[PDB]
């Protein structure tokens, strides 16, 4: 219930490990944000110097927040759009860390993947409508703004808009189109909801990797697992601790730690030495190599 | 719910 007990026999990437081959842990959910891509070449957005809030300067913006925000968008497209070709890649090549949630799909343990990020990794990677949560939408798929109107446009139709430098407009009836994506000040998708209620009842681990946990309602789904349910960050820092201020965070460090662990690097190499201590490492080499080749070969 | 910061 919202008892805490310590299931992890130590608090470490070799805990986590012995407790996901253990009888107890049936049902992971991942929740995954940017830093999850950066090695597929998408930047993040809050890391200094190459993160997108540090890179924005030359889009003439009233202030940097601005490009991410829904009421700027309806007013201004263009700087957005002109964004989008900056940062649009020549090839969608899902990253080990993606591969890795790939593997615990296959091997009967992901229950959820819940995903902040918009670059269709996830889904090349090959998880599903039943496995993922695009909570921040997805440029796979867009829409005409016009209520009456909605025509939906697929990637193929929206790259050519962006490369062109064409700002996108409805063929049905010349409204702007806008990639389904979850702009600052947007709802979320229902969907989030729906799973959100459902998934946090049962799951045995909380796998957080490659965000900050400084957009909500996202990072607040950290707070909504069991209390017992084992937590580990695979990210380049420590995040999701309560402020000393504004304090089910998360706790690595104090006194009172029981069971969240914080493997500090790059995500690619924790989900390798995870993949190592579950005897997964050659499965895992095996599925991104071939997967990068086939790609390669597109 | 909406998206923020
Ligand atoms: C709203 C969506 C806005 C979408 C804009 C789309 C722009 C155009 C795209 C064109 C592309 C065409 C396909 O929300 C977004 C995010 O979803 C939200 C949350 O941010 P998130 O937590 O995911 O990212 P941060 O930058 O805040 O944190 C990253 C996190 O990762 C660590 N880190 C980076 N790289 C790492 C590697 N390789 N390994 C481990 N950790 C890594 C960083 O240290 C940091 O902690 O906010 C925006 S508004
Ligand atoms: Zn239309």
């Amino acid at each position: 219930g919202s008892q805490k007990e310590r299931l992890l026999d130590e608090l470490t990437l070799e805990g986590v490990a012995r407790y996901m081959q253990s009888e107890r842990c049936r049902r992971v959910i991942c929740l995954v944000g940017a830093g999850i891509s950066t090695s597929a070449g998408i930047p993040d957005f809050r890391s200094p110097s190459t993160g997108l809030y540090d890179n924005l300067e030359k889009y003439h913006l009233p202030y940097p927040e601005a490009i991410f925000e829904i009421s700027y968008f309806k007013k201004h497209p263009e700087p957005f759009f002109a964004l989008a070709k900056e940062l649009y890649p020549g090839q969608f090549k899902p990253t080990i860390c993606h591969y890795f949630m790939r593997l615990l799909k296959d091997k009967g343990l992901l229950l959820r993947c819940y995903t902040q990020n918009i670059d269709t990794l996830e889904r090349i990677a090959g998880l599903e409508q039943e496995d993922l949560v695009e909570a921040h939408g997805t440029f796979y798929t867009s829409h005409c703004v016009s209520a009456s109107c909605r025509h939906e446009y697929p990637l193929s139709w929206m790259k050519e808009k962006i490369f062109s430098e064409v700002t996108p407009k409805c063929e049905d009836c010349q409204s702007l189109v806008k990639p389904d994506i979850v702009f600052f000040g947007e709802s979320l998708p229902a969907r989030f909801f729906s799973c959100m209620q459902s998934d946090f009842l049962k799951v045995d681990l909380l796998l957080v990797m490659g965000t900050s946990l400084q957009v909500q309602p996202f990072a607040s789904l950290i707070s909504k697992a069991p209390l017992s349910t084992p937590r580990l960050l695979i990210n380049k820092e420590k995040a999701g601790q309560s402020d000393p201020f504004l304090g089910g965070g998360m706790d690595f460090d104090s006194k009172k730690a029981y069971r969240d662990v914080a493997w500090l690097g790059e995500c690619d190499q924790g989900c390798l030495a995870l993949a190592e201590l579950l005897g997964w490492k050659k499965e895992l080499e095996d599925l991104v190599r071939r997967e990068h080749a086939s790609i390669d070969a597109q | 719910p909406k998206k923020t910061g």
